[PDB]
């Protein structure tokens, strides 16, 4: 008897409407019949996949885990590692040295 | 998608043969830097450093070596250190094995493959400074390992790729080593890390 | 610079602002001396040249 | 070490006579010492003696 919002011609479309486009766009098939107890299961879902996308952000956040054989400083990294050294190249006049990296 | 990339960052069984033909095995370095070779002669002790990339449950050690003859009451000690070298501590205790000394094979250059299953797995972090300590008593047990020709650093947290600590009493390591207690070494032996003998053991959530 | 002709000494430089390097960008060092030769650490390769 | 689309094989090498054909085969390996397979065959090349 009470009129609707947002498109429903009652509340109780109204009301319907917003719980099914939750769980439609969380399932991702536009559907009907869904209930509350679906809204805090899928919720909970998202929220703990979420929540791990953080954790993996942080970890490929961390500059500070290279092992001592590619630089003593535990940030250090370097274009070759300290346990392939051998021999040596001079830096001299009229004539500049060049290493490439990729990071 | 998060979720992906969480499961990605948890695989353990993803490392290249070059590293440890186990399929979870890191190095401190890699197999194809040997270089010669290291001794452990009694009344000292040889540290190997290393940093922990991707956070792990240690459950097997490994290493190529030989000399299988007068050894009684070999050991191996793993100690996790201070991230600051002013700091007048090195590091911390976490394992003592008891005596591995029937593990130890091999009578030649080629040597042998040796490992042990530690009875309950040790817990590190990713960016965790570990280091690992050989010790043994009668006879000399030779190492695979770098003859790492570097110079000796002033400011980072570890002095050089290595250490060497002329131990009293191979019993008992401290609870707590000390900057000044140990001395800083070039020719390191290869020690490896995996989470278990087997594939599998990569974690995958709910 | 280091004051030895020794096989090694370590050798660092901080820069005075810090430079925004990205995931997969490849980055040329140039080092260039005056008066002397400075000798680096490094490795012969016997590599071809790639096309 | 990563998931990718595998898509070009190199080597760095020398020799170029007699050879009538080559052929590169790669195979998929079973992931285990104590059963009786080492593994699969994914790929046969065509005869590659013109690279």
């Amino acid at each position: 008897a009470v009129g609707g919002v947002l498109g429903g011609g009652s509340i109780e479309e109204t009301i319907k409407r917003i719980v099914d486009a939750i769980v439609s766009g969380i399932v991702g098939v536009t559907g009907i019949g869904a209930g509350i107890s679906d809204l805090q299961s899928l919720i909970e879902q998202i929220s703990s996949a979420a929540a791990r996308g953080g954790f993996a952000w942080d970890i490929l956040g961390i500059q500070n885990n290279k092992k001592p054989k590619s630089g003593l400083y535990k940030s250090e990294r370097g274009n070759f590692d300290l346990d392939t050294l051998n021999s040596t190249v001079s830096v001299a006049p009229g004539t500049s040295i060049i290493a490439f990296d990729v990071i | 998608r998060g979720g992906f990339a969480w499961d990605i960052l948890g695989i353990q069984n993803n490392k290249k043969p070059k590293s440890g033909l186990y399929k979870s095995e890191r190095g401190n370095f890699d197999l194809d830097t040997l270089n010669s070779t290291v001794s452990v002669a009694p009344g000292t002790s040889i540290i190997a450093f290393d940093v922990i990339e991707q956070s792990m449950p240690i459950g097997l050690i490994t290493w190529i070596g030989w000399g299988t003859s007068g050894i009684t009451e070999f050991y191996i000690n793993v100690y996790r250190c201070v991230d600051d070298r002013s700091d007048p501590e090195l590091g911390e205790l976490i394992h003592q094995s008891e005596n591995i000394a029937g593990l130890l094979a091999g009578s030649a250059s080629p040597g042998a493959n040796m490992a042990y299953e530690l009875t309950t797995p040790i817990e590190a972090v990713a960016g965790d400074l570990l280091a690992y300590e050989f010790i043994a008593v009668g006879g000399t047990h030779t190492m695979r390992g770098r003859d790492f020709n570097l110079p000796d650093n002033d400011g980072a947290p570890i002095g050089n790729v290595g250490a060497t600590r002329s131990l009293s009493t191979p019993s008992l390591p401290p609870a707590t080593l000390d900057k000044a207690d140990v001395t800083w070494t070039d020719n390191v032996p290869r020690v490896g890390i995996a989470v278990d003998t087997g594939t599998g053991s990569d974690h995958h959530d709910p």
